[PDB]
């Protein structure tokens, strides 16, 4: 299957209060592998995956190295942004830049990231050519200006295109017995009266990785999409995901519904009937 | 695998 | 500026069994600005013991956490989430539900 890399970096001020808090986290795919928090003891990057601890000190000094730089520039942007709109000292304001790569299933490049948020809006993102620069508004086209003339693009490309694919291929062989696997949806339904004329079908998925799957019912073979509850795919807090969609069925009409599960880890997709 | 190049302020 | 409501689910680990060793989850997601306030309780009493992943956010910029514990559930014992965010007039409580 395909896989991904990413870094997500939050910083976030407090005036009045010290520096801002930055948070960086990184991921392969669905799986958490390092954080780094300012409020922390440890000043460090840590391992957040059993995988990753095998990492020497070489890796750990350099990943801190970085994270660290990250840490300062975020908090030199909290400043430059507040003064670009206009904004009080007052106040708390947010910044969070996220980038990365993806690879398909023959682990070849297929696309780069690199976006940067302003309290919660898109600030400045690269295009998919990794060549040009969204930018949201005017105060962004002078941060795109400032960052066309110091040739960050053909920086980011050169990382994204080389270094986080490279990376990407290392961790993924690295930590194969986490982020090689698939586990297949383990799928049941329950059935609960509501009252006399009607009962909820919820539809189960429990224990996959990775987190993508589609759940769907259908009522005589056509999708329930309006009428469905679905619920956003949620961690279980051991590495797996979980997800269910209800519907509400009139008593007598259960054999009419079908689920649908499509997930990776499923060779051909489930249809599950209550009967 | 910590971006080192292309991080630069605002 | 921009405020999101965190979408709240409260669930276990495992499906639960009475007796069994399990977590409890509270997952919220969708939130903007990241300030956010989430307990565990156990007959609406707060569970002190609660650990939290890393800050982290989705391709919307929203933010996610996952707040859990250890618990073990039995027949009579009641468990919630209670949730407060810039976006809710009053913390929001959400019932834990086997089934949900």
């Amino acid at each position: 299957g395909s896989h991904s890399m990413r870094y997500f970096f939050t910083s976030v001020s407090r005036p009045g209060r010290g520096e801002p808090r930055f948070i960086a986290v990184g991921y392969v795919d669905d799986t958490q592998f390092v954080r780094f928090d300012s409020d922390a003891a440890s000043q460090r990057m840590e391992p957040r995956a059993p995988w990753i601890e095998q990492e020497g000190p070489e890796y750990w000094d350099g990943e801190t190295r970085k994270v660290k730089a990250h840490s300062q520039t975020h908090r030199v942007d909290l400043g430059t942004l507040r003064g670009y709109y206009n904004q009080s000292e007052a106040g708390s304001h947010t910044v969070q830049r996220m980038y990365g790569c993806d690879v398909g299933s023959d682990w070849r490049f297929l696309r780069g990231y690199h976006q940067y948020a302003y309290d919660g809006k898109d600030y400045i993102a690269l295009k998919e050519d990794l060549r040009s620069w969204t930018a949201a508004d005017m105060a962004a086209q002078t941060t795109k200006h400032k960052w066309e003339a110091a040739h960050v693009a053909e920086q980011l490309r050169a990382y994204l295109e080389g270094t986080c694919v490279e990376w990407l291929r290392r961790y993924l062989e690295n930590g194969k017995e986490t982020l090689q696997r698939t586990d297949a949806p383990k799928t049941h339904m329950t059935h609960h009266a509501v009252s006399d004329h009607e009962a909820t079908l919820r539809c189960w998925a429990l224990s996959f990785y990775p987190a993508e799957i589609t759940l769907t019912w259908q009522r005589d073979g056509e999708d329930q999409t309006q009428d469905t509850e679905l619920v956003e795919t949620r961690p279980a807090g051991d590495g797996t995901f979980q997800k269910w969609a209800a519907v509400v069925v009139p008593s007598g009409q259960e054999q009419r519904y079908t689920c649908h599960v499509q997930h990776e880890g499923l060779p051909k997709p489930l249809t599950l009937r209550w009967e | 695998x910590v971006a080192g190049i292309g991080i630069l302020t605002x | 500026m921009i405020q999101r409501t965190p979408k709240i689910q409260v669930y276990s680990r495992h499906p639960a069994e009475n007796g069994k060793s399990n977590f409890l989850n509270c997952y919220v997601s969708g939130f903007h600005p990241s300030d956010i306030e989430v307990d565990l309780l156990k007959n609406g009493e707060r569970i002190e013991k609660v650990e939290h992943s890393d800050l982290s956010f989705s391709k919307d910029w929203s933010f996610y956490l996952l707040y859990y514990t250890e618990f073990t559930p039995t027949e009579k014992d009641e468990y919630a989430c209670r949730v407060n965010h810039v976006t809710l007039s009053q913390p929001k409580i959400v019932k834990w539900d086997r089934d949900m």
